[PDB]
């Protein structure tokens, strides 16, 4: 999820817009 | 160099920056 | 709730993520 | 300039991009 992607690792902008909405 | 990850609470506001007005869970 | 400003490292950080592959000063 | 813009007060994504390259 969000935070495997974007918290333990590192995570792009394209990547975290799929978690809006 | 800077952190790059953006846990908890930076996550909300990293959020709310890119989300705009469609909005994310959980605000 | 959460801080919207972004501020110092914070700022540098969300620079990172929105600014990709064409960079930002100072890096 | 950006800190004024972004720390000081609050930015949105559009204001932030303007400071990229």
């Amino acid at each position: 999820g969000i935070v495997e992607q974007c918290c333990t690792s590192i995570c792009s902008l394209y990547q975290l817009e799929n978690y809006c909405n | 160099f800077v952190n790059q990850h953006l846990c908890g609470s930076h996550l909300v506001e990293a959020l709310y920056l890119v989300c705009g007005e469609r909005g994310f869970f959980a605000t």
